[PDB]
RNA sequence: CGAUGAUUUUUGCCCUGCACAUUUUAGAUGGAUACGAAUAAGACUUUUUAGUCGCUGGACCAUAGCAGGCUGGCAACGGUGCGCUUAGCGGAAAGGCUUUGUGCGCUUGCCGGCGGAUAGCAAUGUCAACAUGCGCGGGGAUAAAUCCUUUGCAUACGACUUAG
RNA sequence: ACCGAACGUGAAGUUAAAGUGCCGGAAUGCACGCUCAUCAGACACCACAAAAGGUGUUAGUUCAUCUAAAUGAACUAGCCCUGAAAAUGGAUGGCGCUCA
RNA sequence: CAUCGGUUUGGAGCGGCAGGAUAAUGGCGGAGGAAUGUGGCACGGCUUCUGCUGUGUGUUAUAGCCUCUGACGAUACUGCCA
C-alpha cells in the first residue's frame, strides 16, 4: 500500500556512496574552461584552513532592508603562503580522454617537496631526482625536447606546484604538490611561462 | 510452372431412362490431373446437382498456349470471398501465357487481398486484343510509344563475404 | 503505383544559368547567386535546351512522385528570387500600446528589436538572417520590410517576428495586437 | 620455393548437431575456397590430418597427428562432413585441420 | 550555357542487348512490365525472362520494330553485326581472357611464371632509364 | 572466401545487425575481426526512433542497486560490440575466446591506418536498403545518448585522411610511371607469348 | 589506462652480442595488398557536347634451384637479402612510413658441368612466433617498503594524516 | 495433457513435426506483391482485445459529368494509424531486423 | 592400395524408346487483317532536317506485326530401358 502520508527523502542520493575521501588532498575533478584571448594565468590554489572570524561590513544592496546598514557576519582565514612551480605537464586529446604526455620537472627540488616522495624519509638515501637533475647539467637538450613535445603536442598544459608547509605553524614537513591547469594563451605561451 | 490449363469433360452414368447423358466441358487452371479433375467435380456439384459417385470423368487434356512467346494483356473475371463477403473482381496482366497470367493473379490476390487459392473462382480468362479493351492504367502504361526506362540503383550479388573494393549501384 | 515516368518542365529565363550536378542546384542571375542542395531525393535532370530543363522520376509510387513537383517548385522560387527578389510586408497591430520596432546591431550583428509590445517590460530580439534585409517602411505607417533573394530565409525570418509577439493568458479573439505578414511578392514588379 | 604446401586450408567448425544435441562422431569441415556442394564434392574421400603439438615427446617429436576422412557434403555451402578415427575433441572448434590431396582420382 | 549533368543509364527499349548467364548473347524484342522482357537471339532460345536475370550491355540493336519474330531478329541482328560489336568490347575481351587463363595446365601456368620473370627483368630495365 | 590473417573491415556505411551478424559467425569460426570506423555504422529507421529505442535500453536497470543492472555503454564501437554479443554464447569458454578475437574502434587508430580495410557487401547498406528509407548513423545517436568524443574523433580522422590522401597521391605517381614502364616494355617477345596465355 | 621519480656493495640488478637447450600456443605453413567521397553516381579524353571503363579478388604482388646444394660463362650496371650510416615525417594506441651513402651475398634475365637413389608404394615425417633458463662476451647503475615508536587533520579493528 | 513419434545395445542411410541472419544443424536461396508505425510486426494450443473512426497507402464494385484532359459520388476490403491506462527493470526466447 | 559382396548417397552425366493437338511453338510456303502506321506524301515548333520533332493520311514501300493454313523438322513435359 501507498505511505499513508507523503514526506521528501532524507539525504542527497547524489553524494554517494558515503565513504572515506580516498585521498586527503582535495582534488580538482574539473578546471575552468580555457579562453585563448586572456593573459596566461593559474587557476588554482593551495592553502590551509587556519580558522574562522567575524567581520562587519556596509552592505550594498540597493531594495534591502539592510542596504547602507551595517552587517555582522562569519568569515574564515586561508593561510596561504606562496607556492613554488616544479614542473609542468603536457595533455593530449584522445578519443579515450585526455592522457598525459610527458612530465618536465625543474633541475632543483626543495627538500619539502622532495619528502614528498618518501614513507621513510630519515631511513632513506635521499636519491629522489638525484638522477633527474643530471639532465640539465650538460646541455639541457632533453629537457628542452621534451617541452618541445610538450609544445608540438599537447592540449591541455598544467603546471606542477607545490606549498611551503614549513611557512605553516604545521608540524607536518612533507608539502603538498598539486598540478594547476594553465589558461590563456597558446599551449607554446603555456609551456613558456611555466 | 505452378500451374497448367486443362479440359475436363464428363457426364452422368448412362441409365436407362437417359442412355446418352451431356457432356460437359470445363477449363480448369490446376498444378495436375488430380487436383484438375477434383475441380472439374466441384464445380459441377456447384452448378448442377450431380455428384462425383454417379457421373464419370471423360477426358483430362492439357491445353497449351497457342503462341507462347507473343506478349499478350489479360483480362480475368473473378468472383473471391473475403473475410466478411463474397466480391466480384476484375484484373488485368501481362504474360506469354494464360496460365503464367493466372499464376499472377493467384500471386496477387494472395498479396493484396489475402485471397487464398481455396478462396477463388477463376470465372474467365480472356486475351484482350486491342489496346481499347485495355482498362487498368497499371498495365496501360506498358502499350505506350517507343517504351523505354533505365534500371536505377543495380545491386550486384557477390560471391565473397569481404569485398576489397567500394561498392557500387551504376548501371 | 509504381509510375514508370513522372516529368517536370523547368522553364529558366533569359539571365539566367542553373547549374546542377549531384543535385546541388546552383541558379545565378542578375541579382546574384542561390545554391540548393537536393541530396534527400532521388530525382534526375536533363538539359532539354538553355530555357528549359526536365526533371523525372522513373518507377516512382505516390510520394516519391508527390516530391517531383515539390522539387520543381523550390527551384522556380530559386529562380525568381534571384530574377525579381522577394520582399514581404510586415503591419504592427495594436490597440492601446505602440509597439515600437528598431532595427539594432550588437556583436556587429543586426537584430529586430520589439518593445512596448502590449506594454510589456520585456523586449524582444530577434537575429537577422544572412542575406534578409529589414527596413522600416517610411510610406506605411508602422510597417516593416522583410526583402532578400531566399523566399526560404525570407518568409522564415517574417516567421520568427510573428511568432515572437504572441500573447499570452488573453483571448486572442479580443487581444488581437501582434506584427503580422500583410502582403508577400516581390521586389520588382 | 618460399611455399611448400601440398594440402587444401581447412578449418574445424562443428560437429553434427541439432539445436540440443551433439554428434561428436561426425564433424562439419570448412574447405577453404569451397562455396558449394559441386565443388565439395571434388573432396569426398580425401584424407584429412588434424595435426598439433603436445608437452610430451613420442619418437623424438612433439607433434602428434589425428587422422580422418570426407565423407559427405553437409548443407547449401560446401561444407563436409568428415569422419576421424579418434574424435576431433571440441576444443578445436576454430581450430585449422589439413586436406590431403589423395587419394587422387585427378 | 545551364551545364546539368544527366546520367549515362543503360535503358530497357527494344534492341538493348544483353547477356543471359554470362555467356550468351541476346537483344530485348517486346517489353513484358517493369520486370519481365521478351528476349531473343540467334543463339538463346526466345523467351519470357525477368530484366533480374540478365545484364544489360551498352549495345543497341539499331531500328528493330517491337514484338519482331526470331527471323526478323535473326537478319537485324546479322546486318548490324552485333557479334562484332559485342567482341571487341572490354567486357567481352575480360571475359575470353577469364576464360583463356581458367584452360591452362600446370605446365603452361610454369611457363607463364618464366615469361613473367623475364618481362619484370625488361621492365625495371625501362623503368630505371625513365 | 580466404582465411586471413586478420580480417580489417570499414564500418563505414554498414547496417548494425547485418554485420553483426556475419562477424559473429566470423569469430566464432576462429577468424580474427577488426572494425574501424564504428561512428560511421548505420541503423535502419530515423534518428529519432533510435534515439526511443536506447531510451528504452536506458530505462533497465537493477532496481535494488543500479551499480549491477545492465551497464549501457555509449560509444559507438561498445553499441556494435553489444550487437555482436548478442550473437555470442558469450558465458562459454568458446564464447569468451571467440570475443577475444574480435576488436572495435571509434576511428582508424594505428596501426590499422595504414592497413587494408574491406567492407562486406551483405551488410552495406547502400546496398541493402530500399533508396527511399531513412536510417541512423550510430555516431550521432551516441552524442545524443551520452558519448563526449565525436568532435575528437572527427579531427583526427580529418589529420589521418589528409595524410592517406598524401599517401595515395604519391603512389598514383608511382604507379602511372610504373604502367609507362610496362608499356613500353609491350610488344616484346615474352609479353606476346603472355598475351597467348591469357596474361 | 597514462605520465613521472628511485630502483639494493648484494655477488644481487639493468641493457646488449652469440651459442645451446627448454616451456608455452583457441591453432603460421607465400604476402592483413593503406585515398576520400558519392551511389538518381564515380573516373579518363576532347570539351561540358559526346566517346570510353567497371558488369567482382578466378585480381595484384610474390612464386623454378639438396626446405632449395657445389660450381662456370654470357647479356645488363638493373632486381634483391642481411648488417652499418645520413636525413625527415608519424602522439589516437605515435613504436611505424620513409630517405643517404656503405660492406658482404644471391640473382631464375640467358646458357652450361656436378650432386640427391635405399625415407623402399603413404604415415606432420618434424623447417614457425613468443617466452624462459644456462654457458661465454661487451657496456651500466648502486634503493626502498613494512613492522616498531610517534601524531590526531583519522579511527570499532584494519585503514588514514604526520614525525623518527 | 499440444504437434510428431512411443523406447533392448550399436553402424550407415532417410525422414516426421519444426525449421534454415547470429545465438543453432540447415539459404542473408529463387520469386510476385503489400507495409514505414514519435507504443510497426513477427506462427496453432498460447500466454487476449471491442464497438467505432482516418483524405496513410493499395486493389476492387456501382453510378455520373467529360474534347458540343480527364474528373466527380457512394461504397467494398488488405496492410498501416487512432480507439489501447498500473504499479522492481525486461522480454516476437535474446540479439537484432525495414525491396526484412 | 586392389578387387568382390551387402546397404546407400551422388554426376551440368551419356544414349535408346514411347506418348500427347502423333506437343504447342519457331523456320519455310500461301491466303486474309489491323495499328502503339514503316517508307512516302501533306501540314508545324525547334533543326544551316546535325536519333530534331509533333499531328495527319494510309496497309509494305527505304521497318515490321497479327490471324488462318500446307508439307516437312525439332524441343520441352511425362514415362519405360532385365
Ligand atoms: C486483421 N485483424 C486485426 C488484427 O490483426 C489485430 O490488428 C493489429 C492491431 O490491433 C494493432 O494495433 C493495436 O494494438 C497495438 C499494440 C497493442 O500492438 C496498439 O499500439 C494500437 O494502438 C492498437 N490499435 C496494430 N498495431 C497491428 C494490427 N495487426 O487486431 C485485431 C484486428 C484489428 O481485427
Amino acid at each position: 500500500s501507498h505511505r499513508k502520508y507523503e514526506a521528501p527523502r532524507h539525504g542527497s542520493l547524489g553524494f554517494l556512496p558515503r565513504k572515506r575521501a580516498a585521498k586527503q588532498r582535495g582534488r580538482v575533478k574539473s578546471f575552468p574552461k580555457d579562453v585563448k584571448s586572456k593573459p596566461v594565468a593559474l587557476t588554482a590554489f593551495l592553502g590551509y584552513k587556519a580558522g574562522m572570524t567575524t567581520i562587519v561590513r556596509d552592505l550594498d544592496r540597493p531594495g534591502s532592508k539592510m542596504h547602507k546598514r551595517e552587517v555582522v557576519e562569519a568569515a574564515t582565514v586561508v593561510d596561504t603562503p606562496p607556492m613554488v612551480v616544479v614542473g609542468v605537464v603536457g595533455y593530449v586529446e584522445t578519443p579515450r580522454g585526455l592522457r598525459s604526455l610527458t612530465t618536465v620537472w625543474a633541475e632543483h627540488l626543495s627538500e619539502e617537496v622532495r619528502r614528498r616522495f618518501y614513507k621513510n624519509w630519515y631511513k632513506s638515501k635521499k636519491k629522489a631526482f638525484t638522477k633527474y637533475s643530471g639532465k640539465y647539467a650538460t646541455d639541457a637538450k632533453q629537457v628542452e625536447t621534451e617541452l618541445a613535445r610538450i609544445k608540438k603536442y599537447a592540449s591541455v598544459v598544467r603546471v606542477l606546484a607545490h606549498t611551503q608547509i614549513k611557512k605553516t605553524p604545521l608540524s607536518q614537513k612533507k608539502a603538498h604538490l598539486a598540478e594547476i591547469q594553465i589558461n590563456g594563451g597558446s599551449v607554446s605561451d603555456k609551456v613558456d611561462w611555466a | 510452372s505452378r500451374l497448367n490449363e486443362y479440359q475436363v469433360i464428363g457426364r452422368n452414368l448412362p441409365t436407362e431412362s437417359v442412355p446418352e447423358p451431356k457432356l460437359f466441358r470445363m477449363r480448369i487452371f490446376a498444378p495436375n490431373t488430380v487436383v484438375a479433375k477434383s475441380r472439374y467435380w466441384y464445380f459441377l456439384q456447384k452448378l448442377h446437382k450431380v455428384k462425383k459417385a454417379s457421373g464419370e470423368i471423360v477426358s483430362v487434356n492439357i491445353i497449351s498456349e497457342a503462341k507462347p512467346t507473343k506478349v499478350k494483356t489479360f483480362g480475368i473475371w473473378l468472383r473471391y470471398e473475403s473475410r466478411s463477403g463474397i466480391h466480384n473482381m476484375y484484373k488485368e496482366y501481362r504474360d506469354v501465357t494464360r496460365v503464367g497470367a493466372v499464376e499472377t493473379m493467384y500471386q496477387d490476390l494472395a498479396a493484396r487481398h489475402r485471397a487464398r487459392f481455396r478462396s477463388i473462382h477463376i470465372l474467365k480468362v480472356v486475351e484482350l486484343e486491342k489496346t481499347d479493351d485495355v482498362k487498368r492504367q497499371y498495365v496501360k502504361q506498358f502499350l505506350t510509344k517507343d517504351l523505354k526506362f533505365p534500371l536505377p540503383h543495380r545491386v550486384q550479388k557477390s560471391k565473397k563475404l569481404f569485398q576489397a573494393t567500394a561498392p557500387t549501384t551504376f548501371y | 503505383m509504381k509510375y514508370i515516368q513522372t516529368d517536370q518542365i523547368l522553364d529558366i529565363p533569359e539571365g539566367v544559368t542553373v547549374d546542377i550536378k549531384a543535385r546541388v542546384v546552383k541558379v545565378t542571375g542578375p541579382r546574384g547567386e542561390l545554391t540548393k542542395d537536393l541530396k534527400h531525393i532521388d530525382v534526375t535532370f536533363n538539359k532539354i535546351n538553355n530555357r528549359a530543363i526536365k526533371i523525372t522520376v522513373h518507377n516512382g509510387d505516390r510520394k516519391h512522385v508527390a516530391a517531383l513537383r515539390t522539387v520543381k517548385s523550390l527551384i522556380a522560387n530559386l529562380i525568381t528570387g534571384v530574377t525579381k527578389g522577394y520582399k514581404y510586408k510586415m503591419r504592427f497591430v495594436y490597440a492601446h500600446f505602440p509597439i515600437n520596432v528598431n532595427i539594432i546591431k550588437k556583436d556587429g550583428q543586426d537584430y529586430v528589436e520589439i518593445r512596448n509590445f502590449l506594454g510589456e517590460k520585456r523586449v524582444r530580439e530577434v537575429k537577422i538572417h544572412e542575406g534578409v534585409t529589414m527596413e522600416i517602411s517610411s510610406t506605411q505607417k508602422d510597417e516593416l520590410i522583410v526583402s532578400g533573394n531566399s523566399l526560404e530565409a525570407v518568409s522564415q525570418n517574417a516567421a520568427d517576428i510573428q511568432q515572437i509577439c504572441r500573447v499570452r493568458n488573453k483571448d486572442i479573439r479580443k487581444f488581437l495586437d501582434g506584427i503580422y505578414v500583410s502582403e508577400r511578392g516581390t521586389i520588382v514588379e | 620455393a618460399e611455399s611448400h604446401r601440398l594440402y587444401v586450408k581447412g578449418k574445424h567448425i562443428s560437429y553434427q548437431r541439432s539445436k540440443s544435441v551433439t554428434n561428436p562422431n561426425v564433424s562439419l569441415i570448412q574447405i577453404e575456397g569451397v562455396a558449394s556442394p559441386k565443388d565439395a564434392k571434388f573432396y569426398l574421400g580425401k584424407r584429412i590430418a588434424y595435426v598439433y603439438r603436445a608437452p610430451k615427446e613420442i619418437r623424438g617429436s612433439k607433434i602428434r597427428v589425428i587422422w580422418g576422412k570426407v565423407t559427405r557434403t553437409h548443407g547449401n555451402n560446401g561444407l563436409v562432413r568428415a569422419n576421424f578415427k579418434k574424435n576431433l575433441p571440441p576444443k578445436t572448434f576454430g581450430a585449422s585441420v589439413r586436406i590431403m590431396l589423395y587419394p587422387s582420382n585427378i | 550555357s545551364s551545364t546539368v549533368k544527366a546520367a549515362n543509364w543503360r535503358f530497357v527499349e527494344v534492341g538493348r542487348v544483353v547477356l543471359v548467364d554470362n555467356k550468351e548473347l541476346a537483344t530485348i524484342v517486346e517489353i513484358i512490365d517493369q520486370k519481365r522482357v521478351l528476349i531473343d537471339g540467334p543463339k538463346i532460345q526466345r523467351q519470357a525472362i525477368a530484366l533480374a536475370k540478365i545484364v544489360l550491355t551498352p549495345i543497341v540493336l539499331p531500328n528493330l520494330p517491337r514484338g519482331s519474330r526470331t527471323a526478323t531478329v535473326t537478319k537485324k541482328w546479322a546486318a548490324a553485326d552485333i557479334d562484332a560489336k559485342w567482341a571487341a568490347s572490354g567486357w567481352a575481351k575480360k571475359l575470353a581472357n577469364k576464360e583463356r587463363r581458367s584452360q591452362l595446365s600446370d605446365f603452361e601456368r610454369f611457363q607463364v611464371m618464366v615469361l613473367k620473370k623475364q618481362r619484370r627483368f625488361a621492365t625495371k630495365k625501362a623503368l630505371v632509364k625513365a | 572466401s580466404s582465411f586471413e590473417k586478420v580480417v580489417v573491415i570499414d564500418g563505414k556505411g554498414h547496417l548494425l545487425g547485418r554485420l553483426a551478424s556475419i562477424v559473429s559467425k566470423q569469430i566464432l569460426n576462429g577468424q580474427k575481426v577488426v572494425v574501424v570506423r564504428c561512428e560511421e555504422l548505420n541503423i535502419s529507421g530515423e534518428f529519432f526512433r533510435n534515439k526511443l529505442k536506447y531510451h528504452d535500453y536506458l530505462r533497465k536497470a537493477t532496481r535494488y542497486n543500479k551499480k549491477k543492472g545492465p551497464f549501457h555503454f555509449r560509444a559507438p564501437s561498445r553499441i556494435l560490440y553489444k550487437a555482436i554479443r548478442g550473437m555470442i554464447p558469450h558465458k562459454t569458454a568458446r564464447g569468451k575466446a571467440a570475443l577475444e578475437r574480435l576488436k572495435v574502434f571509434e576511428g582508424v587508430p594505428p596501426p590499422y591506418d595504414k592497413k587494408k580495410r574491406v567492407v562486406v557487401p551483405q551488410a552495406l547498406r547502400v546496398l541493402r536498403l530500399k533508396p527511399g528509407r531513412k536510417y541512423t548513423t550510430v555516431g550521432k545517436l551516441s552524442s545524443a545518448v551520452g558519448w563526449k568524443y565525436e568532435s575528437v574523433v572527427e579531427k583526427l580522422e580529418e589529420k589521418r585522411k589528409v595524410q592517406s590522401a598524401e599517401y595515395y597521391a604519391k603512389k598514383k605517381a608511382l604507379t602511372k610511371k610504373l604502367n609507362a614502364a610496362k608499356a613500353s616494355t609491350a610488344e616484346s617477345e615474352a609479353a606476346q607469348k603472355l598475351a597467348a596465355f591469357g596474361y
